[PDB]
């Protein structure tokens, strides 16, 4: 007869070694060093625009690289490309599933994507104009819902799934070029690095994995949260990233250190974090909680710098522009708002 | 070292790969947190002063100005 | 709360489930029901209707501590003679009447228990609390509106910061 119990211990002992390698460089926390940096003034953003059109709860959204065109996927099975500046709808795409979990905007503006409980990543060409009937490509493969997707370019797009996997697809052929495996739990979110050679993903196994797109393998595995990581976001300079989990805390992990640099949490905050985004310079970190509230944290001082939307329990999702000019929030009442 | 992979692997096949990743990760050279925080703080501080959401946007330089 | 169930993928999943727990056409109905359920849980009974005057700092502190964890409290720190104040006090009176679920209060800076900390330079100072914590702080609020401003103005202003209920 065979046995795995031993093989299960080599894994724990190795994990143990890694822990000491990390504890060996954990001399100080970030707050310690920044104990002299001046805290930011109280951040109070105000609504500049209100986008009306969706007939249901907003599930996801994503800004366009021009920091003017944005997308929003709604429980109404509709995909909408807006013009934040005027509040006008440029496109409007009917979906087959009302259960869209994510949607992305290609950095070129030519294509748009989205996927949900349909386990399929659908891509739409905005130039050939498929707003009514056409759907360029339906990326089939995953055996689990599509939690997140982000374009690397016009013919390359990565996806994360509840099937425990991440995949790099070739849009033309529609073939799952690379498969990134390792997580032991459903993959919830992923984030691309600025140079697009690396990307990070968070799963329900409570770990963050750094993958190498070109080489297709896992570089490192981060851990600290004891609950699921629901959201993850790369830092502006690409040497770190943030994560939000069901444990009601945000963690700033640095790639070189291979371990968290700081944690953002408060006793009054008891909800899980499902959304995270950095301001342009990275001084600000926006967190979205499951109670539809949003906190603005000071990346350096680990203290709430403010509240976004004034705790009205109406924020279901959000996103910051490339030019750091504004923040968008989606809601369960079907409206999107822009804030400065 | 392949590319495409189906998920119909056995628990063992997964444990194997797992410990291998864990070994590679062990051989990873780590930088002192102390040195990483300094660099983080540096980047942020000298840039936060230009951050539109931190300092605020002059009304004339705001793209989402009161629409007229 | 614990595990997330209203937003992100997790929400899409629970929403789909709750759907069948009612499904067993049907889609649109559910869409409306989700929104209805929500306003209901966010709309609390109209208790107040007037702007209350606090005389001491101990009162300030006592009003935000012992308040329900769901009520929004708008406090106005002013001082007679100081331009804006009166206009603001007139507006708040009309607002308190229109948004009975929100608790509006006023107190003289001199009575705050923080003398010089509130000079007439930053006066008409509007503070907003909720769940015990400060959500907003507006120094020299009167600057947000024209010389002559009325209820409808302060409403439009507070609404664009997500501070007022019922839409
Ligand atoms: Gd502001
Ligand atoms: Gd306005
Ligand atoms: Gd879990
Ligand atoms: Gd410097
Ligand atoms: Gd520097
Ligand atoms: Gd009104």
């Amino acid at each position: 007869m065979s046995e795995l119990d031993q093989l299960r211990q080599e894994a724990e002992q190795l994990k143990n070694q890694i822990r000491d390698a990390r504890k060996a460089c954990a001399d100080a926390t970030l707050s310690q060093i920044t104990n002299n940096i001046d805290p930011v003034g109280r951040i109070q953003m105000r609504t500049r625009r209100t986008l009306r059109g969706h007939l249901a709860k907003i599930y996801a959204m994503h800004w366009g690289t021009d920091s003017r065109l944005l997308l929003s996927a709604s429980q109404d099975g509709k995909l909408i490309i807006w013009d934040s500046y005027t509040t006008n709808k440029v496109h409007a795409i009917p979906l087959r599933s009302s259960w869209v979990m994510t949607c992305a905007y290609a950095p070129s503006g030519n294509y748009v994507a989205c996927g949900g409980l349909d386990n399929i990543c659908s891509i739409y060409n905005l130039k050939t104009r498929e707003g009514n009937v056409r759907v360029s490509r339906e990326l089939a493969g995953h055996t689990g819902y599509l939690s997140c997707c982000r374009f690397l370019d016009d013919n390359q797009i990565v996806t994360s799934s509840g099937d425990t996997t991440c995949a790099l697809w070739d849009i033309e052929t529609g073939q799952q070029t690379t498969t990134f495996t390792g997580h032991t739990g459903d993959v919830m979110s992923l984030s691309l690095a600025p140079d697009t050679r690396l990307f990070v993903s968070g799963a329900c196994d409570a770990s963050a994995k750094l993958w190498d797109v070109r080489e297709g393998m896992c570089r490192q595995t981060f851990t600290g949260h004891e609950s699921d990581i629901n959201a993850i976001c790369f830092f502006p300079n690409g040497n770190a990233f943030a994560t939000g989990s069901d444990d009601a805390t945000c963690r700033l992990f640095d790639l070189r250190a291979d371990q968290e640099l700081m944690t953002y949490s408060h006793d009054n905050i008891i909800c899980g974090i499902t959304s995270v985004s950095f301001s342009k310079s990275g001084r600000l970190l926006l967190a979205g909680y499951d109670d539809f509230n949003c906190n603005v944290w000071d990346a350096l001082k680990a203290d709430r710098a403010g509240v976004l939307a004034g705790h009205d329990n109406r924020v279901s999702c959000l996103g910051v522009t490339d030019d750091g000019m504004a923040v968008a929030t989606g809601s369960w009442d079907s409206f999107l708002k822009i804030w400065n | 070292m392949p590319v495409i992979n189906i998920e119909d692997l056995t628990e063992k096949d997964k444990l194997k790969m797992e410990v291998d990743q864990l070994k590679k990760e062990v051989t990873l050279e780590r930088m002192l947190v102390s040195k990483c925080c300094e660099e983080f703080r540096d980047y942020v501080e000298e840039r936060s002063g230009e951050d539109p959401l931190v300092k605020g946007i002059p009304e004339d330089k705001n793209p989402f100005k009161e629409l007229k | 709360e614990g595990q997330a169930t209203h937003t992100g993928p997790k929400g899409v999943i629970n929403d789909w489930r709750k759907f069948k727990l009612e499904s067993e056409g049907c889609l649109r109905k559910y869409r409306r029901q989700c929104m209805q359920d929500m306003h209901q849980k966010l709309s609390f009974g109209p208790r107040y209707g007037f702007v209350y005057e606090l005389e001491t700092g101990e009162q300030f502190l006592e009003t935000i501590e012992k308040e329900q964890k769901v009520t929004t409290i708008v406090v106005n720190i002013y001082e007679d003679g100081v331009r804006g104040c009166d206009a603001l006090n007139s507006s708040l009176e009309c607002l308190a009447a229109e948004y009975p679920m929100v608790k509006f209060c006023k107190i003289r800076a001199s009575n705050t228990g923080a003398g010089d900390r509130f000079s007439s330079d930053v006066l008409p100072t509007l503070l907003v609390y909720k769940g015990g914590e400060l959500i907003s702080n507006f120094i020299s609020v009167a600057e947000q509106f024209a010389e002559d401003f009325f209820a409808a103005d302060v409403e439009s202003f507070l609404n664009e910061y997500g501070l007022l209920p019922e839409r």
